[PDB]
């Protein structure tokens, strides 16, 4: 019944049946580094997590085919069915475009899908159509409403070509159901306030200190460590966190107490994982299992509420904000809690101030975690330095 | 023209399986395969329908809509948009040196023989296929195109003394 309004982020997902078993592949983009897109598999989450930040686009203009040739021969609106869409990426800011060259051999006539920068032309457009006979042109789409997306330069569908490798989606003649899934209803999101898919950080109270891990100086054995550091490392790349929801929709809604979310290193790109014979640590996505991975934020330490809160589908109520909230963190499995050490011994104390951070049940009742979300400029930076850094250690491996 | 374009590429079965799909490659290798089939009794009816002849018109009918249906002589399509963008559907469609290829095959001048095999009109439409839709406005191709597919016809064309089999 929800409609979908202008300058709201939406994933573009779709089910595809090959091995006579179905999946759900969805729609994402690098941004940074190439321009084509690829696939992200939603489904099979248990142990590969999806990248979902990648796979948010918003809608920027809701016009008819009349108005945009006549736009393009020269507000909170609604969507509707025969309509031409503008779906900006969210993170890399480019446009959704119908790329000319080829890629995939076997579609000798279909085209790529892609980003470019400008909005001029009839690539960056796409015009909407229904999926179903119940819904015609001119209606207005709601959630979970099975859509079919042309272009309007090409006037091809945004079609789900298969490959051995080639898992790409192109643009051809046969036209693919999509599902659109909201994220962000860009309604009034409270200033201040926690909200999910951001890249924030923490503080304490009276201690200065943020959670992050070694620099770049030592090995990835090392960085893969965690603990607590102070003085520069307030404004670093190294020390920023983002919360990924396992939900796949709505996923930057307010977040509540009690659910689950992964913690992510936007730097290294692994997440917070523990096994009982250590203490937490940094894993891959490879084999980031929900069970391990899973945490969530507290109001307390006692234990009156764990499953409580299941599910609410919609942008929720502002809780948590930032400031002045003071969150503990406690894992889906042991219950622990956050818990800073002396790891240095007094022979060197005056040397790397380093308190390494272990998850146990008693606790010191003087963490007083505030969080501190950071500004797209360090949220953006710190991506792509992954990116380049990824790259560029795939370059240097395959030119040694 | 425009709906029958639209229409064409909403059905891709309606092209040619040698042309379209991730099978065949184009019409260059269609029409050798075409030529090979009507030179060997064993691919037709042991005044039968000739299937490598057959294929040949098919393809040429094909091209020859799609020819007729390019936008114009760039009338309109000097100050319009979706004429040019038919223009690139049927280029995107319709490679050019496949055409070419096409066009430069060279047919026999031979007693006469049986002209149910590669017609001297299956070059027509590929003409009218490439006058319309690409034209003739670049030096080197034109040129290039002369030498190839050109000359040798016109040679077995004027390379005629008494028997003139084929008007």
């Amino acid at each position: 019944i929800q409609f979908l309004r202008t300058d709201d982020e939406v994933v573009l997902q779709c089910t595809a049946t090959i091995h006579k078993e179905q999946q759900k592949l969805c729609l994402a983009a690098e941004g940074f580094g190439n321009r084509l897109c690829f696939l992200e598999s939603t489904s099979n989450s248990k142990n590969v997590p999806p990248d979902l930040s990648i796979c948010t686009f918003v809608l920027e203009q809701s016009l008819s085919v009349r108005a945009l040739q006549e736009m393009l021969a020269n507000g909170h609106r609604t969507l509707l069915y025969g309509h031409a869409i503008l779906l900006r990426h969210s993170y890399s800011g480019m446009y959704l475009c119908c790329l000319s060259t080829s890629r995939s051999s076997t579609d000798k006539l279909a085209f790529d899908v892609g980003l470019q920068e400008d909005t001029t032309g009839e690539a960056c457009w796409w015009t909407i159509h229904p999926a179903s006979k119940q819904r015609s042109e001119g209606e207005k789409v709601r959630v979970g409403d099975d859509l079919i997306l042309v272009s309007v330069s090409s006037e091809r569908y945004l079609h789900l070509s298969y490959g051995n490798s080639s898992w790409h989606v192109d643009a051809a003649f046969q036209q693919t159901l999509w599902s659109v899934a909201p994220i962000s209803s860009g309604s009034e999101a409270a200033q201040g306030y926690l909200i999910g898919g951001d890249v924030l950080r923490l503080l304490h109270g009276h201690m200065d200190e943020c959670l992050t891990v070694p620099s770049g100086e030592h090995g990835e054995e090392q960085r893969r460590t965690v603990h607590y550091e102070g003085g520069a490392v307030s404004v670093h790349a190294r020390s920023l966190w983002r919360l990924e929801t396992l939900r796949v929709a709505w996923s930057g809604s307010h977040i509540r107490w009690g659910q689950p979310f992964r913690l992510r290193h936007v730097t290294t790109g692994k997440y917070l994982s523990l096994m009982e014979d250590k203490n937490l640590l940094l894993m891959d996505k490879e084999k980031a299992d929900v069970k391990s991975t899973a945490f969530a934020f507290r109001s307390s330490k006692e234990k009156l509420d764990v499953g409580v809160r299941k599910e609410v589908d919609g942008m929720g109520t502002s809780e948590i904000k930032y400031g002045d909230s003071i969150c503990y963190i406690q894992h889906v499995d042991t219950g622990l809690w956050l818990t800073y050490q002396a790891v240095d011994v007094k022979s060197a104390r005056m040397g790397s101030i380093q308190r390494k951070a272990i998850m146990h049940h008693e606790g010191h009742m003087d963490d007083g975690l505030n969080l501190s979300r950071s500004q797209h400029e360090e949220s953006r930076t710190a991506r792509v330095i992954r990116s380049t850094v990824f790259l560029f250690n795939r370059f240097i491996r395959g030119l040694d | 023209a425009n709906v029958v374009v639209r229409l064409l590429i909403r059905r891709p079965e309606c092209f040619g399986p040698a042309l379209r799909g991730e099978g065949g490659n184009g019409l260059l290798a269609a029409m050798e395969e075409a030529i090979k089939i009507a030179e060997d009794p064993s691919r037709d009816g042991p005044d039968t329908i000739h299937m490598g002849n057959a294929i040949m018109t098919f393809y040429a009918a094909l091209i020859d809509l799609l020819g007729r249906c390019a936008p114009e002589m760039h009338l309109i399509h000097a100050g319009k948009g979706e004429a040019i963008r038919i223009r690139s559907i049927l280029r995107s469609l319709i490679p050019l040196g496949d055409l070419v290829g096409v066009i430069s095959i060279a047919f026999q001048m031979p007693e006469p023989d049986m002209s149910a095999g590669f017609c001297p009109d299956h070059k027509a439409a590929m003409v009218l296929f490439l006058d319309r839709v690409y034209g003739i406005e670049v030096q080197d191709f034109l040129l290039h195109l002369l030498e190839v597919g050109f000359l040798p016809d016109l040679r077995a064309a004027a390379s005629l003394d008494t028997a003139a089999l084929s008007x």
